DNA sequence: GCCGCGTCAGA
């Protein structure tokens, strides 16, 4: 029943009685739709108008002043982008778009009030605008070289929002937010009189307001406490109250009140405000087109807050998920576009100020300097944006969906506390609440749900089935949050009588949106799905009803630190999540239409497709996989195909897994059997202990790649030469090292090797008398150049995969280094040239194929197609500035080294479980010491029982249960295939395996005898489990799998201790326990330091391991010290430790000497703020008291 | 006596892909190490050169029958080749015993395309023993699994002498 | 972190800088005297 | 904390610290006069 | 701040091996920071005539170098320390032995003063250069050297989770027994025949005892007799030093048994032997824990058999409560809080049902059928007080009943599911709010604790005691603060 | 050390402590340190505490001998 | 003599 070939391959035995009525939505399609509206229009969807050009044609028109220049946007282009993205990422080079303008200016006589401008100016051309960022399919941003993701934004939507402070009775507050500019806000006052402030101000009477425009008693005591006499005096003290000390003027003032609130650009609602305000009001009379405000809309805010005050009305909540919105990263680029724009518009009117020039054209007035600037300093210096985590596919796709409220506009971190952090009600369809972090952060990440979608207006919708008649319709709709809470929803779980009527009269569903118990004729809508609720990488735990809400956020944030090992190995239970994670991310290769494979090799794919069944097309494609492709987190990724010469395959079939993928399922563990019983102390907390098989057959080891990059500047005194010339070097150490000064690819470097070798200048060495006499002994000379060659650090042992050169730009390059670009330019192009031409040949051949089929003029240009890339290809290598880059002025040279080292897990490494139980290995053991079973197999790992009673993860014991059936129902499997390998017998085998437990009917019939035999060999070691994680087999269904296998049925079995080779009393449960290992490795943890250099300003060491680091003291553990009393350790790690430099000179040669001396005559910090203090007027000395 | 290392005929390092190969040359060392190799008492070390023109699948069996070399995993498959082409690589072969991961010499390589691989010396993938009393004496039932390499009576005569 | 506190001082001698100095320079003193009797060490020691 | 106002405070008084503390020696790097501090000086005043 | 050179960090690992004073270095991080003690033997040594010499034989990890360091390290002392020093006992001395690989290890006893668990939690070590710095350091902040808490006077190297719990087992006495009623002259003969294994370690035997024992006064007077004992206190007999009465360890040897054991040791035998008794009573356990194999299973918790009927009766309970409020005779508030009852005595009466089966186990033992203490190894581990509560036994096998909002006031609808039945996605998402609330609590008071303790720090720290006796008669009256319930 | 022992003799913890050390320091500039005898023994400052434990030094000595030197 | 508005300063 796979009904596919990556199904076909291995098939998973799946669990649970819901039918799947909506497929998941598209993981990446929030980030993917939102720059697609900005730069894409679709009258579908009814975007006639682009967000860009709608900001365009806002500020086109100037007029700047009575110059008889009229300026109009007539269309807008985009250039195709230079480099393709994986081009622009080794170049470091940014993905960018080029934009451009038309603009048309009118000119004329000019003359005063006649033909101004009617007779001139009939020519247009289009102007570049600037370079616009683009996105991949990935929805992924490369910037300098470096991809990056931008955060979802949640801010409060603009409206108005009645709130009141308990502080005192009636103090209710009045509040209207525009989705730009100063927001207005009306308090309530114990005696009831009204004040009025805009943002902050002094306090003020509303009535202000009103008089600057033109059963209720709160305005009757309101107007006479204010002075004011005419709309003059009241605006002259609004302008005051803005201003303090400054002299009023005549029409200053009216510009000022007018512009405040009265200017489109200054104001805008954004047509959100404004469609809030009027359902609010319910007033249809003023324009909602219009985002200004008016007085009428003050009018009857004041009312709605008079009427509150009266009590009639409902105060809102500002944590509801209504009220909040999520801004997507192409409305802030917008917005920074729209602030480019503003400056560009303010250059044009200043720029026209300056005339001379004769019929003048309209390209010299744009400048595109102001817009290029500030797209490209948000995105490279924006803190939503940041590099996007490369430790696993799941990682990626939880940061594209995260969404943060932190950022411009956002609740500072220590701001909010108690208020935002807690789940609303309307959370439930919006956000999974099980996934955030346990930092202070925790509760802002807000992950988004994988069944939350985004509407046009942004405010999230959650997919719900109407019931009609007490019956459920099948029909799937969005509702949206302020929507929900008037209807009740019943859950997906509660059963039917196959009518869609619900069995139970009563059953538990949210009215109000709090869970209740309600009859089934009050309920209005069912749930689309049980894991609608969960967030994707939720989903993946498996029993995740059974684990406590604490433990699963723990093993939910452990997951996605998982590192990826060598060999991807699928999970032998699994929720099935795992395979739309892997086929959403773009790690794999889907094959575009249905084709034969003609060629497969692990450099590219290259398929045939046949047109009878597809839409016309080329009739050839080709795949190119990435080998070894470093990441951000360090970690390679590689691409292997699962494909076959002449398989059949079909659209969205996985034609290769790429990285932490297994045959379409993204794996991040091992499965190993697992003991729980305390052995000798080893693991006495958390502690785990290792049989060391999965060390010897490289179970976790990883592939780390390091990059280092060694650059030549000019200095002041000489230019640096990365020649391997260096005096006082050995040819041995050199030996390693090129004649081009470039060590070999491939060549093993041991730490602190030299990588490449550079001298720089020094002068006036000024050597003291015993040196010179020195130099004199042995007619030694004294070297007026230095070597500072790049060497990789101690502890760090590796192989050189890849090395990179980039030469200066201006100079002509020399015959090693010219020829050396000249030849690497050909065997891309040559090598190019012969695959590009095998392509060409796979083509022809073809056609030799369909010869008889007209291919005359049917692939005429099909050829010549291919040609022009070709070209463009070799010219894009030489397209360069001749660096490959600008290099950035005064940068002779750089050279990029690429080093992969393998790792192992090692003791101290940390391993965390997918239930969230974490452990550090102590230790590893002998195979005979691990405990076996009778049959003698060995337990790889033990676990400590006392941890799971003390947290209830009980998930964890139920899937080492089911791994153990698991593992139990592969040896069946092995007996059968073992002797007698025949079809029809191993069909009746599997038949009995999979149909003997559930309703699932695999139906393996369809699977031919070849791939029968496959699927037996595949299932050898374990046999799939897909378990939902609130629809996961109950125990029974266990228990009689524990039976199938012929196992007891209990987790516990037997064991003997292989020390002693005796029986331990009471038998122990085993269960595979699959596992992952998080990135923490204790190798770069060392941390050893000795001697280090010190700050500069305190001459103190420098901290955190990025040089040579060292540990900070305390000052908790000086009050610790204190309690000691171990004042002679206190002062001495104080003075001679940190910042005495005598004394640390002192103590040094003292303990080389091994003489014992003390000398702490005062710290260098404390003069350094008697300094401080003595440049001020106060003056700090020491001085001796007689008295 | 397991191989210690490998020299393909074009490669600089493991991580490299050969043109019309589906396996990489991790993969390739990956299925090296799983291959089981059988040694007379005082051959100690030599070396096996293996040299393929064929389109199919290599394997191990496609090793030179050289004197002294056996090779027990005959069906296990070095590397798949997708088209026709040359293919030649040199395995070192020498007797060793587990020592432990940290006593472990990384063991010196002098030509540039050499490849470090690590052996699984120990050829007994298991031993189970039972006792049963025919009274006023025992007779001691011992399994012992192996990959064939070696005799499982001389195994058991050794370990006794050992 | 913070650009500030990365910046170190250049221009002053390490301690191990500073003992390997010292040890150059006691062991040329004894070695004067174990050679010539007087006059050959107040020469060197006027020369240089 | 308030270091700005007690400084301010103290430099019109011209105020005269004895350090009459642990916390004092610790910033001046002086033995605490408490714990094996007092000691010593007790043992040194027996000596002389 | 003042940073210091000569400190390490690493990870931290379970050392169990190791001894009370003794702690397990990485020989890497030992080279980095005794490398000028290093040079200096070596030019003492000879083997290096020139400081750039030493450094150049350093580098190349020579082999005589490792022994060389052996020798300097053998008696040198090293400080460990913790990121958050709450307390003085946080900062402790231990004696360095090289060891392969770079993770640290320290002894298991110290670690619950530490306040750390093996979780990834990474320790900094410090040397002290001076000679009365290293001296000083050994003699007041060795780990032998605090026993009792600073605060209080109860020990703070007491078992904490499995040594406890295999205690705990080998004590417990079964009534029947192979062996049952034979008798034992000296503890070798019982180990004899524990060795033999016919005998059962739960079984009764009879034991003759003669050693001395200290009164309170101090006198020493011998203890002789015949005493009744299980196999496994006879052989736990042997770990104990003369001097102290075989009565303490003639019990259940619950984790609070323990600690008074401990706590007698020291006050009458002293530090050193009290030192002595906890490192051999954490060999012991360790062994007999991995001898008994106690293992966790779904199938040992038990659901009670009466849950669904007392369910059934209190939602009977809550329907007639909802009938009288429709008719409108009861009050909404009123109804409210009588459902809240209902719920909570329902809940009380399930987690009151569980304990009774799990705890009580009814074997047919010959001439009838009786009920014993239960075996179980969840109830061994809640009884034995090593870790978990009645509370989590209760939520396993029992129901999460009430739920707090954030608000804290209880929902209506409680939840009658349990966590190895599972819980439905409404009654998890309830469940949801209150872990958060708690999870956003924790972190947010880590910084008033700490700034309440450096308040305290400045008001009392200059305080010293300088003189033995004030003179002054004047003092302070202390009575029982009787609360009037106790 | 448990310092156990060395308590017995000294009092207060901090007196022993001071009068370890300046004996230590003074076997120290003794000349002891000869090198044939420090890799046989363990290190002075623990030598101190062994002569102290022994009594045969004499808190009361070890004042006059600051004198002298 | 006081209500009620305000600065600062730490979290
Ligand atoms: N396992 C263990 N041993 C203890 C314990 N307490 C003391 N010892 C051992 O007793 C010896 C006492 O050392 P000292 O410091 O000289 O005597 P002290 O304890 O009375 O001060 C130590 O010998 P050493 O010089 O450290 O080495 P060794 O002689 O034990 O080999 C130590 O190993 C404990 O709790 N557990
Ligand atoms: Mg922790």
């Amino acid at each position: 029943m796979s009904y596919s070939y990556a199904e076909k391959k291995r098939i998973r035995k799946e669990f649970g009685v819901l039918p799947h009525i909506l497929d998941v939505p598209y993981l990446l399609s929030i980030q993917t739709e939102s720059y697609k509206k900005f730069l894409t229009v679709d009258a579908a969807k009814g975007r006639l108008h682009s967000g860009l050009e709608i900001v365009l044609k806002q500020s086109f028109p100037v007029e700047s002043k009575n110059g008889q220049y009229e300026l109009h946007y007539v269309d807008y282009q985009i250039g195709e982008p230079t480099f393709d993205e994986t081009e622009c990422q080794v170049r470091g080079a940014t993905y960018d778009a080029p934009l451009n303008v038309k603009l048309r200016l009118v000119v004329y006589n000019k003359d005063a009030l006649p033909n101004e401008k009617i007779v001139e100016d009939i020519r247009e051309e289009y102007v570049y605008m600037g370079d616009i960022p683009l996105m991949t399919t990935n929805g992924t941003f490369i910037i300098n070289g470096t991809e990056r993701v931008v955060v979802s934004q949640l801010h409060r939507s603009p409206g108005a929002f009645f709130s009141k402070d308990d502080s005192e009775e009636g103090a209710f507050s009045a509040r209207i937010i525009p989705y730009r500019g100063s927001w207005l806000d009306f308090e309530f006052d114990s005696k009831g009189i009204i004040w009025a402030r805009i943002d902050r101000k002094r306090k003020f009477c509303a009535t202000v307001i009103l008089k600057a425009l033109g059963r209720g008693r709160y305005i009757s005591d309101t107007l006479k406490y204010d002075l004011t006499r005419n709309t003059d005096e009241a605006l002259v003290e609004i302008y005051k109250v803005l201003r303090p000390g400054d002299p009023p003027a005549a029409a200053s003032v009216k510009a000022l009140f007018e512009g405040l609130f009265f200017i489109e650009s200054r104001y805008s609602l954004s047509d959100i405000g404004r469609m809030k305000l009027n359902a609010r009001l319910g007033s249809d009379k003023v324009s909602k087109d219009i985002y200004t405000l008016e007085n009428s809309d003050i009018v009857g805010v004041i009312e709605e807050l008079i009427n509150i005050r009266d009590g009639k009305g409902k105060v809102d909540d500002i944590d509801h998920l209504g009220n909040r919105r999520v801004r997507s990263v192409g409305e802030m680029v917008e917005n920074q576009f729209r602030i480019g724009l503003y400056r560009v518009e303010k250059g044009i009117r200043e720029s026209m100020s300056l005339v001379h020039k004769d019929k003048l054209m309209p390209k010299d007035i744009v400048n595109s300097k102001p817009i290029t600037a500030a797209i490209k300093e948000f995105f490279t210096s924006g803190a939503l944006s940041q590099f996007m985590d490369q430790d696993n596919p799941l990682s990626e796709v939880t940061h594209k969906r995260r969404i943060s409220a932190l950022g411009p506009g956002g609740l500072s971190r220590d701001r909010a506390g108690f208020e935002v952090r807690d789940v609303h009600a309307t959370h439930y369809g919006r956000l999974c609440p099980i996934e955030t972090p346990e930092g202070p952060n925790i509760g802002l990440i807000n992950s988004l749900a994988s069944y939350a979608r985004v509407n046009d207006y942004g405010f999230l919708e959650a997919p719900y089935r109407k019931v009609v008649d007490g019956k459920v319709t099948d029909e799937i709709e969005y509702l949206s949050a302020i929507d929900e809470d008037n209807y009740v929803i019943a859950q997906a779980s509660t059963k039917l009588d196959e009518n869609n009527h619900f069995v139970e009269d009563i059953i538990q569903c949210r009215s109000g949106g709090e869970a209740i118990f309600t009859e089934s004729s009050r309920v209005q809508y069912m749930d689309v799905s049980a894991k609608q609720m969960v967030s994707a990488a939720a989903a993946l735990i498996p029993f995740l009803e059974h684990d406590d809400a604490n433990r699963v956020l723990m093993g939910a944030n452990m997951q996605r630190q998982a590192v990826p090992t060598l060999k991807s190995e699928k999970p032998l239970v699994g929720t099935g999540m795992e395979k739309i994670v892997a086929r959403d991310s773009g790690n794999c290769i889907i094959a575009r239409n249905v084709g034969e494979v003609a060629e497969v090799d692990s450099n590219r794919i290259v398929i045939k497709v046949d047109t009878e069944k597809s839409q016309t097309s080329n009739l050839v494609d080709i795949y190119s996989l990435t080998k070894f492709k470093r990441s951000n987190k360090n970690t390679c990724i590689n691409q292997r195909p699962i494909v076959n010469v002449g398989d059949k395959v079909e659209a969205g079939d996985i034609l290769a897994d790429g990285f932490a993928t297994d045959f379409g399922e993204l794996s991040l563990g091992h499965n190993l059997m697992v003991a729980f019983m305390p052995w000798n102390g080893y693991n006495f907390e958390d502690s785990i202990l290792l049989s060391e098989r999965i060390v010897k057959d490289d179970k976790y080891t990883s592939i780390h790649i390091e990059e280092f990059t060694c650059v030549a500047r000019d200095t002041k005194l000489g230019p640096e030469e990365i020649t391997a010339d260096i005096p006082n070097v050995s040819e041995s150490s050199l030996a390693k090292l090129d004649e081009s000064g470039i060590v070999h690819i491939g060549a093993n470097v041991e730490a602190g090797d030299i990588l490449v070798a550079k001298i720089t200048p020094k002068a006036e060495q000024q050597l003291t008398p015993e040196e010179r006499l020195l130099r004199a002994i042995f007619n030694e000379k004294a070297s007026n150049v230095v070597d500072s060659s790049l060497r990789m650090p101690s502890g760090t042992s590796g192989t050189v995969i890849n090395v990179q050169v980039f030469e200066n730009d201006k100079g002509g390059k020399s015959k090693r280094a010219l020829k050396i670009e000249k030849e690497l330019i050909d065997k891309a192009r040559k090598d190019f040239d012969e695959e590009f031409a095998v392509i060409e040949s796979v083509v022809k051949s073809s056609i030799e194929q369909e010869v008889v089929g007209e291919k005359v003029q049917n692939a005429r240009e099909y050829y010549e197609e291919a040609k022009i890339a070709i070209d463009a290809k070799f010219e894009a290598k030489k397209k360069s500035i001749t660096q490959s880059n600008e290099l950035s002025p005064g940068v002779l040279k750089t050279v990029k080294v690429f080093v992969a080292i393998k790792k192992r897990i090692q003791p101290g490494d940390k391993m965390a479980g997918r239930h969230g139980n974490k452990g550090v290995v102590s230790r590893v053991l002998p195979v005979e010491d691990m405990p076996y079973m009778e049959d003698g197999t060995p337990v790889d790992v033990c676990l400590n029982p006392l941890g799971i009673p003390s947290r209830m993860n009980i998930g964890q014991i139920l899937e080492a249960h089911l791994g153990l059936a698991s593992y139990g129902l592969g040896k069946k499997i092995e007996k059968t295939l073992e002797k007698t390998r025949k079809a029809a017998e191993l069909r009746k085998t599997l038949e009995e395996v999979y149909n003997s437990v559930g309703d699932k009917k695999v139906n393996l019939e369809a699977l031919n005898d070849e791939e029968i035999l496959t699927l037996c060999d595949n299932l050898k070691g374990g046999v799939p489990i897909a378990t939902p994680v609130f629809d996961g087999a109950k125990e029974e269904d266990i228990k009689s799998l524990l039976k199938i296998g012929g196992f007891a049925t209990n987790g516990q079995m037997k064991l003997f201790d292989g020390r002693t080779g005796k029986p331990f009393d009471r038998h122990v449960t085993v269960g595979y326990m699959y596992m992952l290992k998080l990135d923490h490795l204790v190798d770069d943890k060392m941390h050893a330091r000795s001697t280090g250099s010190y700050s500069l300003v305190t001459q103190q060491p420098l901290g955190g391991k990025a040089q040579f680091g060292g540990q900070r003291f305390g000052e908790m553990e000086v009050w610790a010290l204190q309690a000691y009393g171990a004042a002679y350790t206190l002062r001495e790690m104080l003075t001679v430790k940190s910042d005495d430099i005598a004394g640390r000179s002192k103590m040094y040669k003292n303990i080389v000497d091994g003489k014992l001396t003390m000398n702490v005559d005062v710290p260098e910090s404390f003069n350094v703020l008697r300094n401080e203090v003595r440049a001020l007027g106060i003056d700090m000395d020491f001085d001796y008291s007689s008295e | 006596a397991s191989i210690i290392k490998v020299n393909i005929a074009n490669v600089l390092h493991e991580y490299s892909t050969l043109e019309d190969v589906k396996e990489d040359v991790v993969e390739i060392v990956s299925n090296l190490k799983k291959v089981a190799i059988k040694l007379d008492t005082g051959i100690d070390r030599l070396d096996l050169e293996l040299s393929v023109n064929k389109s199919g699948v290599v394997s191990a069996g496609d090793f030179k029958t050289t004197q002294g070399v056996e090779i027990i995993n005959k069906d296990q498959p070095i590397a798949t080749l997708t088209n026709q082409r040359a293919f030649s690589l040199t395995a070192t072969v020498s007797v060793g015993r587990n020592v432990g991961i940290l006593s472990a010499i990384p063991t010196e390589l002098e030509r540039v395309g050499d490849i470090a691989v690590d052996a699984d010396f120990n050829p007994i993938k298991r031993v189970a023993f039972e006792v049963f009393d025919n009274g006023d004496s025992e007779t001691l039932e011992v399994f012992v699994k192996t990959n064939g390499t070696i005799e499982p009576l001389a195994a058991v005569t050794k370990a006794l002498e050992y | 972190s913070t650009v500030g506190d990365f910046i170190e001082d250049k221009n002053n001698y390490s301690p191990i800088e500073a003992a390997n100095l010292e040890n150059l320079r006691e062991a040329i003193k004894e070695l004067i005297e174990t050679g010539l009797t007087e006059r050959e060490a107040k020469v060197l020691m006027m020369r240089f | 904390q308030e270091t700005t106002r007690v400084l301010t405070e103290a430099s019109i008084n011209s105020q005269i610290d004895n350090l009459r503390g642990l916390k004092e020696n610790v910033l001046i790097g002086r033995l605490i006069p408490a714990g094996t501090g007092l000691a010593v000086r007790k043992e040194s005043a027996k000596i002389e | 701040g003042k940073r210091v050179d000569y400190s390490g960090r690493s990870v931290i690992t379970v050392g169990p091996s190791l001894r009370l004073h003794e702690c397990g270095l990485p020989k890497k991080m030992a080279l980095e920071l005794f490398k000028p003690f290093v040079y200096s033997k070596l030019r003492l040594g000879g083997h290096a005539t020139t400081i750039k010499q030493a450094k150049r034989m350093v580098e190349l990890e020579e082999a005589v170098v490792w022994d060389i360091l052996e020798t300097v390290i053998n008696e040198h002392p090293v400080l460990l320390n913790r990121a958050p020093t709450l307390h003085r006992l946080g900062i402790q001395a231990f004696e360095p032995r090289l060891i392969e690989g770079k993770a640290i290890q320290l002894h298991p006893l110290v670690c619950a003063a530490f306040n750390a668990d093996f979780d990834g939690d990474q320790m900094a070590v410090h040397v002290p250069l001076t000679v009365e710095s290293q001296l000083e350091a050994r003699v007041l902040m060795m780990s032998t050297n605090n026993i009792l808490s600073p605060a209080s006077g109860q020990p703070i190297i007491t078992p904490t989770q499995d040594i406890v719990l295999g205690l705990y087992y080998i004590t417990r006495e079964k009534e029947g027994a192979r062996g049952e009623g034979k008798l034992f002259s000296s503890y070798e003969d019982v180990s004899r025949a524990y060795n033999s294994g016919t005998i059962d370690i739960h079984a009764k035997i009879k034991l003759r005892i003669d050693r001395q024992v200290f009164d309170t006064k101090g006198n020493t007077y011998n203890e002789k007799g015949v005493v009744n004992t299980t196999v496994g206190r006879a052989l736990l007999l042997n770990i104990l030093p003369e001097g102290l009465s075989f009565s303490l360890l003639n019990k259940v040897l619950v984790k609070k048994e323990i600690s008074k054991i401990i706590n007698q040791a020291f006050r009458v035998l002293g530090g050193k032997a009290t030192v002595v008794l906890a490192d051999k009573l954490m060999y012991a356990g360790f062994k007999y824990s991995t001898l008994s194999g106690v293992s966790v299973g779904v199938d040992d918790m038990t659901i009670p058999d009466n849950k669904e009927a007392k369910i059934e009766e209190a939602e009977k309970e809550i329907k007639q409560i909802t009938e009288q409020y429709q008719s409108s005779l009861i009050t909404e508030n009123e109804r409210y809080n009588n459902i809240i009852n209902i719920w909570s005595k329902t809940s009380d009466e399930v987690g009151a049902s569980m304990m009774d089966a799990i705890s009580k186990d009814t074997v047919s033992i010959n001439g009838e059928k009786k009920e014993i203490e239960s075996f179980n190894s969840v109830y061994m581990m809640a009884k034995s007080g090593a870790r978990g509560s009645y509370n989590q036994m209760r939520q396993l096998a029992g129901m999460r009943g009430l739920m707090a909002k954030p608000d804290g006031t209880m929902i209506e609808t409680a939840i009658t599911a349990n966590f190895r039945e599972g819980l439905s996605v409404l009654q998890y998402f309830t469940s949801t709010h209150g872990a958060r609330k708690g999870l956003a609590d924790t972190a947010l008071k880590t910084a008033n604790a700490g700034y309440l303790t450096r308040r305290l720090v400045d008001v009392a720290q200059d305080l010293v005691v300088i003189e033995e006796d004030c003179g002054t008669d004047d003092g302070l009256m202390f009575s029982a603060i009787v609360e009037d319930g106790e | 050390v448990t310092v156990e022992d060395c308590l017995d003799k000294v009092e207060t913890r901090f007196d022993l402590v001071v009068l370890a050390s300046m004996r230590a320091n003074k076997i120290l500039k003794n000349g002891y340190s000869e090198s044939m005898e420090n890799e046989k023994k363990e290190k002075a400052t623990v030598v101190a505490l062994r002569e102290i434990a022994e009594s045969e030094i004499t808190s009361e000595q070890i004042l006059r001998n600051e004198i002298e030197g």
